[PDB]
């Protein structure tokens, strides 16, 4: 899981 | 937005605490909750107790427990201890923005205790700044209210008064204030009588410190 | 042993640049994330933002502006800076490392206190609060050191450098009508050995560079 403009994504 | 309840709270040695953190939208994706809880003390940075809504940090004591749903989230300590004064923050970093609650000042309620009054002229060093600064110590007292009265020859003060509360402390669960009086040298040396009144819940009577100039 | 130490001026003119250093031991900014917080004197935290393994960063909105996050992975630093600043943007400032497993903040440092303001430095003035027949009780006598019209914040202190800091209390600051600030530190000692023994405040205030050692004799 990585984090994008406070999001976290996969 | 995170709202926190309550604002302040009180809890004896040994009971039970439950800090409240309300979350505006649904912090839960990805199956966990991105909740998080920090202590913090004056003078420290926050430090992390709970991650992740219920997952214990190491380091930390099984008495701090972390309990949530997707918007309603809770912090218990059981049983509470001296060191456990401080205050509570909760944290989110779900979605834009990550922002945290308000804060939890949590007080350990104890029995009352009096102060030790002390009374302190200003120093030699100082009367030859042209100021004088006379301060009233009130050591170890509880509960946290108190008022301190100011009389030089037996006369009311008004205005030229400041006082400073520390936070309660991590051992004895007791506060201390300290009055600062501030006068000019010339009004300083123009009275004899200084004198500090204390009142408090754990006095039975006001009581009043006081010194001769000489 | 993660850590992480803040460093930057105490004191900037509105409108300037306000420029934090965040200097990590302990492991590698190469991997995590590294993050910047503030702490308002209201008490309040706020986020500021990071900037990641990868290089990339995420700012808080109330922040694009101005704000702007950098690292150096060689000396293994990493950079806040926030331009035109106001009297709002006095605040204690931290870094923090989150990591992937956790996705919380593990790991802060100490914190450095910032202030926006048009007036310039001034360093305490340091007398002694000293221990008589007024301050004595039971077994045990008050004494300390009071620290007088400083600017900015803050200041510390200690007892025998160190030494001692049972019974020690150092009030907050209060903010006098002159516009400087001013505190006292007091400890509690058993009045028999106020004879032989030796009690010395030690104050620091870094925003001047100032440190007073003041020997208190009744």
């Amino acid at each position: 899981l990585i984090n994008t403009n406070g999001s976290w994504h996969i | 937005v995170l709202t926190q309840s309550p604002a302040s709270l009180a809890v004896s040695l040994g009971q039970r605490a439950t800090i409240s953190c309300r979350a505006s939208e649904s912090v839960d994706s990805y199956g966990n909750s991105f909740m998080h809880w920090y202590q913090q003390k004056p003078g420290q940075p926050p430090k992390l107790l709970i991650y992740l809504a219920s997952n214990l940090e190491s380091g930390v004591p099984a008495r701090f427990s972390g309990s949530g749903s997707r918007t309603d989230f809770t912090l218990t300590i059981d049983p509470v201890e001296a060191d456990d004064a401080a205050t509570y923050y909760c944290q989110q970093n779900n979605e834009d923005p990550w922002t945290f609650g308000g804060g939890t000042k949590l007080e350990i309620k104890r029995a009352d205790a009096a102060p030790t009054v002390s009374i302190f002229p200003p120093s030699s060093e100082q009367l030859t700044s042209g100021t004088a600064s006379v301060v009233c110590l009130l050591n170890n007292f509880y509960p946290r209210e108190a008022k301190v009265q100011w009389k030089v020859d037996n006369a009311l003060q008004s205005g030229n008064s400041q006082e400073s509360v520390t936070e309660q402390d991590s051992k004895d669960s007791t506060y201390s204030l300290s009055s600062t009086l501030t006068l000019s040298k010339a009004d300083y040396e123009k009275h004899k009588v200084y004198a500090c009144e204390v009142t408090h819940q754990g006095l039975s009577s006001p009581v009043t410190k006081s010194f001769n100039r000489g | 042993e993660v850590q992480l130490s803040e460093s930057g001026p105490s004191l900037v003119k509105p409108s300037q640049t306000l420029s934090l250093t965040c200097s990590v031991t302990g492991d590698s900014i190469t991997s995590g994330y590294w993050n910047w917080i503030r702490k308002f004197p209201g008490n309040k935290l706020e986020y500021m933002g990071y900037i990641s393994y990868s290089g990339s960063t995420y700012y808080n909105p109330s922040l694009k502006s101005r704000i702007s996050i950098t690292r150096d992975t060689s000396k293994n630093q990493y950079y806040l800076q926030l331009n035109s600043v106001t009297t709002e943007d006095t605040a204690t400032y931290y870094c923090a490392r989150l990591y992937d497993g956790y996705y919380a903040m593990d790991y802060w440092g100490q914190g450095t206190s910032v202030t926006v303001s048009s007036a310039s430095t001034k360093g305490p003035s340091v007398f002694p609060l000293a221990p008589s027949s007024k301050s004595t009780s039971g077994g045990t006598a008050a004494l300390g050191c009071l620290v007088k019209d400083y600017f900015p914040e803050p200041v510390t202190v200690s007892w025998n450098s160190g030494a001692l800091t049972s019974g020690v209390h150092t009030f907050p600051a209060v903010l006098q009508s002159s516009g400087l600030y001013s505190l006292s530190s007091v400890v509690t000692v058993p009045s028999s050995s106020l004879g032989t023994q030796t009690y010395i405040c030690n104050v620091n205030h870094k925003p001047s560079n100032t440190k007073v050692d003041k020997k208190v004799e009744p």
